[PDB]
């Protein structure tokens, strides 16, 4: 007979022939999949007085163990029978209700924001209606639907109810990013953004994805904040780090100005002690938020490579050393310029100087190189100044050492981030980077957590989907979209921090970047190791800055450029094709296809909504979600496994049944020349940075052991071609 | 696992 029990606690008989109608639903389009396969396996598990809830969960899972590269189509054949289970789940039915009446709803019980009422009339909510295409469910991948389930759609955590489904999340994101726009072309706005983002040609961020539309206005997921050298700025920071780790966001520190261990105690601050002690206690300050201490809450902190503890500084995270030593639980971003670079390929030495006693050489450091050598080289012969020689290539053997054991100490050419930029070095220099080393914006130190006079910067970021579009000219279209959507957030969201306020405002900061970089490369037959794709990479990076910056430039002609638009290097008619480093001539030979120089004339005349536009970084959950490869990144392997409570998650790379052998997996690269060649030639037209990684293999080396002097040539390659930053060192563990 | 050698001597022609 078996028994089936529902929802209200209610018994029915079985009916196994409903069960065989949903799968072959289904099924409908795929290939290879058995329905009969699926039934067996399942069928086995069900017992009298099942819930029905169960029912729909074992035969999600079934499916989803058949995933394999042999059988991709599995993906989708558990994606829409778990699409099928959430509808019934929020809904009662697979039918979902008029927008109207959904966010009524919505409305009364508090998970929606009321304004949504206020904003738009009944007759408009209507309208957006007939945009919605609920059937653009069917298209998500079983792993997309497993994270829109875990942390995108609407719901209660403690009762495990889920309120909406994927299309009513797109439409009403649109909603409320455009809803301060003229009526007579509003709508037309809302249905484009849908349908850029419903069918993944747009990416947003995790924190907008579940936010916007609900009650919340917490949105910033980086903050770059700069310390200067005393108690009451080295106070203002942590404070600041306190109010935005319990928001969840990403933490940059530059404490490179704390004077170093011994030097003069000035002012009572007793600074004697040095920088570590300062830096466990922002350590405290990330974590303080953080489960048990050490659990969510990230930063990186940033020192220049000349810093007089600076042998101290580079072993902080050594899982080796005293307690008292020890800095663990943040990453460190090392800064370096030309001239220690030379140090090391001279064989010469580097001197080591505290900040305080060498006036005017940090600030040289990253705005004239040509003054931080006449600087560094006078202070190395004033004998006044208290100072430490070390051999470069200890230092450099040191550092790589470090970074080559825990992975996580990066590198900044700083002199690259300041000569080839959007900001005038002058008035507004780059001095760090964020925790992922991809944004590069301008910082002021506070004095106060209020203080009015210093800067934080911040950055929204998205990305465009680069195996989504057709040809390179429908950036057109989506660069517009993703730039006044964003430009719309910047207004939309609460500032904490006075300061942070004073950055969003008054720059307007946008890093837009790509997802699935690998599967274009593969579709358009090249791959990362050999050069084959530095032409194509340099066509399609052009295109995208082109349309990011024509985009940026028409809004600032409706609605008038940034503020502190005159800080810029764009504001001089400067670009990123007049500062690109020279170098990159030499590897690629495409020509530039669009006019540079009418828009040269318009962004002069004109000027920019934005002061940045574009930003290279990671991205797990946004690629999961439109199945596709992590931002520029190769994959590790054609099916990713990842950990569930209900299971193990599988996702196949898109189109692997036609491409298996296109694709060039992270582990077949001989090496990392191909790859930091593509990412010098991204570079020239990025305003900001990119998340660059360096892999290495163990059994490809002599003993199994990594040899020094390939860490050190792949470094200088980095710095030819104009790398500004490097993130992760990936070791292979076989 | 890293092998320390550096042979300065082969890194100084490179062209920053």
């Amino acid at each position: 007979n078996l028994l089936v029990t529902k929802r209200d606690g209610s018994t029915e008989r079985i009916n196994l022939d409903k069960i065989h109608r949903v799968l072959d639903w289904a099924a409908e389009g795929l290939h290879n999949v058995s329905i009969s396969q699926v039934e067996l396996r399942s069928h086995i598990q069900f017992y009298d007085g099942i819930k029905t809830s169960d029912i729909h969960e074992t035969i999600i899972k079934a499916a989803a163990d058949l995933i394999s590269r042999d059988a991709p189509d599995y993906q989708y054949l558990a994606a829409r029978l778990a699409i099928f289970h959430l509808r019934k789940k929020a809904y009662g039915q697979f039918e979902p209700p008029a927008l109207y009446d959904h966010v009524v709803k919505m409305v009364e019980m508090g998970k929606y924001d009321n304004h949504l009422l206020e904003d738009y009339t009944e007759e408009e909510f209507k309208q957006m209606d007939t945009f919605i295409d609920h059937d653009r469910d069917m298209t998500f991948s079983y792993a997309a639907v497993k994270q829109l389930e875990g942390k995108y759609l609407v719901q209660n955590r403690v009762t495990g109810e889920i309120y909406e489904s994927a299309q009513f999340l797109y439409i009403l994101v649109a909603a409320c990013l455009f809803s301060n726009y003229p009526r007579e072309t509003r709508l037309q706005y809302v249905k484009r953004f849908y349908d850029a983002v419903s069918t993944f040609k747009i990416s947003l961020p995790t924190p907008i994805m579940s936010g916007v539309r609900t009650p919340t206005r917490q949105f910033s997921s980086c903050v770059l904040i700069e310390c200067g050298d005393s108690l009451d700025s080295i106070n203002a920071t942590s404070s600041a780090i306190v109010k935005y780790v319990s928001q969840r966001a990403g933490i940059g520190i530059n404490a490179g100005r704390i004077r170093a261990l011994g030097s003069p105690i000035r002012g009572g601050e007793a600074f004697h002690t040095g920088c570590i002690p300062f830096y466990k206690h922002f350590q405290t300050a990330v974590k303080s938020c953080s489960q048990g201490g050490v659990r969510g809450g990230a930063a990186t902190l940033f020192y220049p490579m000349w810093h007089l503890e600076v042998e101290s500084l580079l072993v902080l995270k050594n899982n080796r050393g005293v307690e008292g030593n020890r800095v663990r639980h943040m990453d460190y971003g090392v800064q370096i310029n030309k001239l220690m670079y030379t140090r090391l390929l001279k064989g010469e030495d580097i001197t080591l100087f505290s900040p305080s006693d060498v006036p005017g050489l940090y600030d040289a450091f990253f705005a004239d190189q040509e003054e931080f050598e006449r600087l560094y080289t006078k202070y190395e012969k004033d004998d006044s100044i208290r100072k430490q020689r070390v051999k470069a290539v200890e230092l450099f053997s040191l550092m790589m050492q470090e970074r080559a054991s825990t992975g996580r100490i990066y590198i900044q050419n700083v002199d690259h981030c300041n000569t080839h930029s959007p900001f005038d070095p002058a008035i507004a220099p780059v001095r760090q980077s964020n925790l992922c080393l991809e944004i590069a914006l301008p910082t002021k130190p506070l004095n106060d957590v209020n203080d009015e006079n210093g800067e934080i910067a911040l950055c929204t970021l998205s990305a465009f989907n680069l195996g989504a579009i057709n040809n390179l000219d429908e950036l057109e279209e989506l660069a517009i979209l993703a730039v006044r959507a964003l430009d719309a957030l910047l207004d939309y969201q609460d500032y904490p921090i006075p300061a942070a306020k004073r950055g969003a405002m008054g720059r307007r900061t946008l890093g837009i970047g790509v997802i699935n970089f690998a599967y274009y490369l593969a579709k358009h037959g090249k791959r990362y190791s050999d050069g084959s794709a530095n032409n194509l990479t340099h066509k399609t990076f052009e295109a995208i800055q082109y349309y990011l910056l024509k985009a940026s430039n028409e809004l600032a002609k409706e609605q008038g450029a940034c503020p502190w638009f005159n800080e810029t290097t764009y504001a001089k008619g400067i670009l990123p094709i007049d500062t690109y480093k020279k170098d990159l001539d030499t590897i690629a030979n495409e020509p530039l296809h669009y006019d540079w120089e009418a828009l040269r004339e318009s962004i002069k005349t004109h000027g920019l909504r934005n002061s940045t536009l574009s930003a290279l970084m990671p991205s797990e959950t946004s690629s999961q979600i439109s199945n596709a490869t992590n931002g520029i990144e190769p994959p590790r392997g054609y099916v990713s496994i990842k950990a569930s409570k209900d299971g193990i998650l599988r996702q196949v790379v898109p189109d692997y049944e036609h491409l298996h052998d296109a694709y060039e997996l992270l582990w077949e690269m001989p090496g990392n020349d191909g790859y930091l060649q593509l990412v010098g030639i991204m570079q020239k037209f990025i305003d900001q940075s990119i998340s660059a990684n360096t892999n290495y293999d163990p059994s490809r080396f002599p003993s199994g052991k990594v040899p020094m002097q390939q860490l050190l040539k792949d470094l200088l390659t980095a710095y030819k071609f104009g790398v500004k930053t490097l993130f992760y060192q990936n070791t292979r563990d076989g | 696992q890293i092998d320390s050698e550096v042979d300065t001597d082969d890194l100084s022609n490179f062209q920053l």
